[PDB]
């Protein structure tokens, strides 16, 4: 009977759907810290400084 | 009888996410070109001239 | 890694000042390295060597 | 025979693909009027003001 | 079986990427007409007034 492989293909395509989004959330993970700290770090940098005074 | 058309229709998923690649990496290679150009030959001319002496 | 493709164009293309050249070094796979550049208006004795892009 | 079953899930198939696509055309919707609202009134906002003349 | 789902959710496809470039279209007239506005009356106003002789 074909229904049988439907659901067995079924099982797959679920799977592999999720494997595909799972990349997607662990890489918007690892660039959220990068930008988080390239932000902070630059206005730091502009900000700051030092002037003789005499 | 299922898994016989999976394997199928998949190939073309692939070929087709290939040739919209193509594009983004092509258009984006045509661009590069003209972006330095045009920041360089801006700069050359605002900065240079003669004076009256 | 980096490594620098050698050509001698003496008599094969003629790069006198103001001339556009155009080309790309093309892989077996993977996309192409695209050159473009145009050579300057004025070349000095003092400056032999010449960054071109 | 096996020509049965094929049919038969053929039509789940199509169905099922129906309602796939129906969240995506219904979403479009909603994000439709959210967005262009979200431009109008932000633009709004910075071109207005008042200013005291004396 | 599976080829003829994979024809009616690339419609889909279709449609909703063709309503979301509507919104970024649209909007970009929207403010094409402020944006103009904006700068001419603020030109006219800091150029223009009375001197008492």
């Amino acid at each position: 009977a074909i229904g049988i492989g439907t659901l067995i293909i079924f099982i797959a395509m679920v799977l592999v759907a999720a494997v595909a989004a799972a990349v997607l959330i662990n890489t918007s993970g690892f660039l959220q810290q990068k930008a988080m700290a390239t932000g902070k770090e630059s206005t730091e940098q502009v900000a700051s400084g030092l002037q003789v005074i005499r | 009888a299922i898994g016989i058309g999976t394997l199928i229709i998949f190939i073309a998923m692939v070929l087709v996410a290939a040739v919209a690649a193509a594009v983004l990496i092509n258009t984006s290679g045509f661009l590069q070109q003209k972006a330095m150009a045009t920041g360089k030959e801006s700069t050359e001319q605002v900065a240079s001239g003669l004076l009256c002496s | 890694d980096i490594v620098a493709i050698c050509l001698n164009v003496s008599n094969t293309l003629n790069l006198k000042p103001r001339t556009k050249v155009t080309g790309a070094v093309i892989p077996e796979f993977g996309a192409p390295a695209v050159i473009s550049f145009t050579t300057p208006a004025t070349y000095l004795d003092t400056q032999h060597i010449i960054e071109l892009q």
